[PDB]
């Protein structure tokens, strides 16, 4: 009563699970995604070592097919051909995945939310939501053997957007993948090299949506009494680790239903930027940029986009 | 510093 | 530390659209039996429901059960507790190896949020000490399954969403019809006990911090189990349950649980701005099992 | 006060 509750969720993993396969080359084992007659997986599966600079050219030319082993739930598929594209391999198999969902391939942009199906040994073990950050990394949860874990989005009509294959954990702990065309996000290298990412920026659009969710759930203590216009805030955001706000009218639905303007939520962001002190906001102890406007509206009112 | 998963 | 859910695939194939008259919510399809919240037959929403009267005046041809738009044939309906068991002609060929379990406070499980018999979201949650959970549900969410998947692959069905209390807290029933914490599936004024911090989880959380190089918060002070238990009395925390389980991780830190017990007191006061694994306050969202599994794959 | 979903 007086709210619905804001909870971080992933979209259902079912249709993606039926595409996850166990891909083994030699003694190296990771995950692949099985669509049609093709299995896509990180190319470093054929690397004789993963803990040393890899000569991928040499790796592919000395590759032998009989060292490949592709299985789905322990049922082995027959490797027919292997081709290299960017940072991934496309493995042609005899059997075609009869559970291939209506799908497309999309490349994510900073600010996009998607879902991770964390897999090990070709078996999905966990599923969770993440945002592609401004520095083209994500804050996931992975350990050894996670690579090949698919990232995805499910459209309203049911089309699965495949957009991520886990590949790298940077020294900072930040995670990086490639799209299904081989492009490593943010132009990172699929090498165990020292790679540094840009400092992360707070997704200001998300924080605004979050604060609206907080209001719609009865949380009001943080509300600032002052207003700050869009240009005034963007000049502040560049200098305090926040993105620009785009674009004070997509929030017209929640501005209407709460009676609080975006400008009043922008001045609050400034004040709350410091910290929450002792207080709370919907269980979160600092400003939260994890939820998009779409996610919020979906959980509040049940509509999409 | 980075590692391949 | 990331809150995640176990894969929902096997559960999705059991979710069905259950409609009575024009009322639509979710059901779980196992074998030839569909289980759903009984309030699907309730004539009104803003009024105390006479379920006995609703059930005797119930008529079967008003039911419409579907899986992905494919209609099943209703054969029988039985009321047990706060749920209905709808017997159907067709048997679910995708019935997973399953059992029915009733959760205890502190247990983590997974919610498959469903609307119109189609899953729209999945997430991990904890059953609180007051037998509620903090999820996110709106119109048509009832019947949403809660579950855990055992290591051998057995699916434990343990939750069917039913009600949101005035406090915002969410409540469901088990598959036997028993509503958790003995709440009523009625729109009455029902108030739950104040929530307690799951201290077992907080301790596990702090061990996780130690394992990630976060050590600043470590107190130089010691506090025994009983001394902490009645610090817990006055600050909304559970009793610590109960020292002997943390002997493995106590070593990699050189930190006793007692040294993990006194810091909670000091940090309860406040963090002074600083964080612990991104959190600016104590976190009881993660169990010890979740921690170990995410750390080491166990 | 309680609301059945």
């Amino acid at each position: 009563l007086g709210s619905s509750g804001l909870k971080k969720m992933a979209q259902p993993s079912g249709c993606v699970e039926r595409c996850v396969v166990r891909v083994c080359y030699g003694s190296t084992v990771l995950n692949g995604v099985w669509l049609g007659d093709t299995v896509t997986c990180p190319r470093h599966v054929i690397a004789p070592s993963t803990t040393v600079l890899i000569d991928y050219d040499h790796a592919y030319s000395t590759m032998r097919l009989h060292n490949f082993s592709v299985s789905h739930n322990g049922v082995f598929l027959g490797v027919v051909g292997v081709t290299m594209h960017g940072s991934v391999l496309r493995i042609k198999v005899s059997q075609s995945n009869v559970h291939t969902p209506k799908h497309v391939f999309k490349t994510l942009k900073p600010g996009d939310s998607f879902n991770i199906l964390a897999c090990y040994e070709g078996i999905a073990s966990g599923v969770f939501g993440v945002n592609l950050r401004t520095n083209f990394t994500i804050k996931g949860s992975f350990i050894n053997g996670a690579c090949g874990s698919p990232g995805y989005n499910v459209r309203n009509d049911g089309t699965v957007e495949f957009c991520y294959l886990h590949q790298i954990e940077l020294g900072s702990g930040a995670h990086v993948g490639s799209d299904f065309t081989g492009s490593v996000y943010g132009n990172f290298d699929d090498q165990p090299s020292l790679q540094v990412e840009s400092a992360n920026l707070m997704l200001s659009d998300n924080v605004v949506a979050f604060l609206y969710a907080a209001l719609l759930n009865g949380c009001r203590w943080w509300l600032c009494s002052t207003r700050v216009n869009v240009d005034g805030f963007n000049e502040w955001a560049m200098a305090n680790g926040y993105t620009s706000v785009s674009s004070v009218e997509c929030y017209s639905i929640l501005a209407a239903k709460t009676g609080v303007s975006v400008e009043q939520l922008l001045a609050s962001i400034q004040h709350l930027h410091e910290g929450f002190g002792g207080k709370n906001i919907l269980g979160y102890s600092s400003l939260c940029d994890e939820f998009t406007l779409a996610e919020v509206v979906k959980q509040m009112y049940g509509v999409n986009l | 510093x980075a590692v391949l998963x």
